[PDB]
RNA sequence: CCUUUACUAUAGCUUUACAUUGUAUUGGAUACUAACUCGCGGGCGAGGACAGUGUAUGGUGGGU
RNA sequence: GAUCAGGGUUAGUCGGGGCCUAAGGAUAAGCCGAAUGGCGAUUCCGAUGGAAGAACCGGUUAAUAUUCCGGUACUGAUAC
RNA sequence: CUACCCUUGGUCAGGUUGAAGCUGGAGGACCGAAUCGGUAAGCGUUGAAAAGCUUUCGAAUGAAC
């Protein structure tokens, strides 16, 4: 059967992507939380 | 921005209260418009959004003294 | 609101007077056109000339 | 720093036993075709024809641990030189 | 100017489709037409405003020239052509300097014609003229609401209005819907009814020919749940109440009209 | 969570008063144009102290 | 198709990109709005579409092949 | 993923019938593969599968996929 996940590359970084994130107050507001955890992966820009 | 140009007046936050002391919240808003006038010192015409309490002030001290006074104090920029 | 009449005026006249009109007539009306101005002390002491 | 390491390989040696004039190097990821003809030129001191190239990313090497530490060596660039018929370079 | 199908399968039975005999060019004018966008019923925000709107063929727009201003200059019909924009059926002018345009084909406009706009322009159909200059009792469409806007009323088709009575800087005009009311005597106004009158004797035969007009289904409120619509709910069906809509507006008899608008001056009779 | 002629509120709609808002004749109407509103083209039209808006106020208000 | 090491992907024309615009997105002048901001062009971005620049058959490696080699073509720039 | 919409592309073996205007070739027309579904039965129910398989069945130029 057809499953939830059906990846599309231009798909993921257009909703996820670093340049997405940093377009809005909000997004940025989910960088600075990423940030001071220290998370090693940012954004899906960096697994790629 | 919805800022009177003449005297500063913006909008204030306060409460409807019914009969039976039910409060709301509600904001108190300022009778602003906007306005050509003739200026006679300068010989042209401003338009500027002003409250009637601005246009009261105008119509005492003078368009010309009321525009002084406003940007003296930060309110027509 | 007190004008300075600069010109002699339909019904109210007698140019270079105190007189008090409503503010409409004043702010909308005389002054645009150019048949008073406002009356300020600034103005009022500069009509307390008379030489005449 | 154009020019990282010649290309010596049984692929190569068999291309270069038939075309004299043929050889490979490898050479920083990012130079271009006209840049590639002008070093291999300024060192050697050749008459170069023709060069193509390919780019290689590295081969990853994920070692275990407390798991998947990931690994990779550099990415490089090959270069395909041939030289004007009837020249030839040396690598000793 | 109709034609009636043979019931081969059910979905023929009921159909009757126009006979498009008025036509004399099959494609329309390069220069006069622009692809046109769909919306789904969907505003700027993307939020869906106005059910029951979407799909449908692809149409391109044709530029009705409403106006009228080429005012002195002849002009010639060409051709009558179908518009999927719009009830009526519209002309092609070629104009005696090298303007062309489209207007609303008027009932009797016929390839040949000349056509004329302008104060100084004789009262015949499709011909422009103020209705200071158009004679009493005329049959009349297109008609401005404001002088140099353009026509806003009275172009569907098989419409016309009738010119009543002159009252000096206002006419006196009788509109489809029945309402009698006053007009400024400098708008314009086209000579004729309008066009294709056996419009409204067509059948569409079955549910598939709403959707290639670009019409969605509709659903009644009895058959939806309260969370929905006032009228939903009960066990079995119900009547629902007094007939409203999903907002609760009363949907048999409240007026809407905003009881102090300024044009109640000019409306002498009223019907709609 | 849902319903309504349960209670209490409330968005919205609607009434009047004050402000915006003036002038004549004879209060309340009629009339005017300069506030204000809309159209054309790049001033001319059409309205007009109404309308719209702010504050206050009565009514309506399972839409919430 | 597991672990380790070595090796292997070759283009003027192929597919992209460079050019163009659709839905939509970001804007300019302006408009709106406690703030954060919301709107807003004929402007720009954005293919799943349009390009007036052009290649096809065969053979060779353990692993590439309109790309390497053979044969036969075509398309831009540039110098005389 | 799914519901609806917008822009831009693609797909639908074979046979039959015979409307408007002997010819002609329409249709939310017929039979039937691909395909889209999911009628009935059997099986599976620590399953091969957190919804399937086999047989059977519906639509298959359109309100189609
Ligand atoms: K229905
Ligand atoms: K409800
Ligand atoms: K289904
Ligand atoms: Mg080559
Ligand atoms: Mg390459
Ligand atoms: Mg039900
Ligand atoms: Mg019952
Ligand atoms: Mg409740
Ligand atoms: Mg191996
Ligand atoms: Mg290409
Ligand atoms: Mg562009
Ligand atoms: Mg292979
Ligand atoms: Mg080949
Ligand atoms: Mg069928
Ligand atoms: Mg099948
Ligand atoms: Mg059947
Ligand atoms: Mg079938």
């Amino acid at each position: 059967m057809k499953r939830t996940y059906q990846p599309s590359n231009r798909k993921r970084l257009n909703k996820h992507g670093f340049r997405s994130r940093m377009a809005t107050a909000n997004g940025r507001r989910v960088l600075a939380a990423r940030r001071a955890k220290g998370r090693a992966k940012l954004t899906v820009s960096d697994e790629f | 921005s919805k800022i009177c140009q003449i005297t500063g007046k913006k909008a204030m936050v306060g409460n409807n209260v019914s009969h039976s002391k039910r409060r709301t919240k509600r904001v108190f808003d300022v009778n602003l418009f906007r306005k050509k006038f003739y200026w006679v010192e300068q010989d042209c015409w401003v338009v500027l959004r002003i409250s009637a309490a601005g246009l009261r002030l105008i119509n005492k001290i003078g368009l010309d003294a009321a525009i002084k006074r406003a940007a003296e104090k930060g309110f027509l920029n | 609101m007190q004008v300075i009449l600069k010109e002699d005026v339909v019904n109210l006249g007698y140019k270079d007077d105190i007189v008090t009109v409503k503010d409409g007539y004043g702010r909308n009306f005389l002054i645009p056109q150019g048949k008073a101005v406002i009356a300020s002390e600034s103005a009022k002491k500069v009509l307390a000339e008379n030489l005449r | 720093g154009i020019i990282i390491k010649p290309i010596i390989s049984e692929k190569m040696t068999a291309v270069t036993e038939k075309m004299s004039e043929r050889y490979g190097f490898r050479v920083s990821p990012n130079a271009n075709k006209i840049e590639i003809k002008k070093a291999v030129e300024a060192m050697y001191n050749v008459k170069v024809e023709d060069v193509n190239t390919m780019r290689y990313d590295g081969k990853r090497k994920n070692r275990y641990t407390s798991g998947l530490i990931r690994g990779k060596e550099a990415s490089f660039k090959k270069a395909i030189v041939t030289l004007k018929k009837g020249e030839t370079i040396d690598f000793f | 100017g109709i034609r009636k199908l043979k019931p081969t399968t059910p979905g023929q039975r009921h159909k009757v489709i126009g006979a498009f005999d008025k036509i004399t060019a099959s494609t329309p004018e390069k220069s006069l037409v622009v692809g046109k966008k769909k919306t789904g019923g969907r505003n700027n925000t993307g939020k869906m405003t106005m059910r029951y709107i979407g799909g449908g063929h692809k149409q391109k727009y044709r530029f009705i020239d409403f106006k009228r201003t080429k005012d002195g200059i002849p002009a010639t019909v060409k051709t009558i052509e179908y518009d999927p924009n719009r009830s009526s059926r519209i002309a092609l002018l070629y104009y005696a300097d090298g303007a062309k345009a489209y207007i609303i084909a008027p009932d009797g406009l016929e390839v040949g014609h000349t056509v004329m706009s302008g104060s100084e322009a004789a009262p015949e159909v499709g011909n422009a003229l103020p209705l200071a200059n158009i004679p009493v009792g005329t049959i009349i469409h297109n008609i401005e609401l404001r002088p140099g806007q353009g026509a806003k009323m009275v172009r569907s088709a098989g419409s016309f209005a009738q010119l009543t009575s002159r009252e000096g800087t206002y006419v006196v005009i009788k509109m489809p819907s029945g309402e009698v009311r006053r007009i400024l005597s400098t708008c314009k106004a086209t000579i004729g009814s309008v066009g294709n009158s056996d419009h409204a004797l067509e059948k569409s035969g079955k549910a598939g020919r709403s959707r290639w007009l670009g019409r969605r289904p509709h659903n009644r409120g009895v058959v939806m749940n309260p969370v929905d619509h006032p009228m939903g709910g009960g066990e079995g069906r119900q009547s629902g109440g007094h007939p409203r809509s999903r907002k609760g507006l009363y949907a048999k008899g409240l007026k809407t009209r905003a009881p102090k608008k300024h044009s109640s001056k000019y409306i002498i009779e009223r019907r709609k």
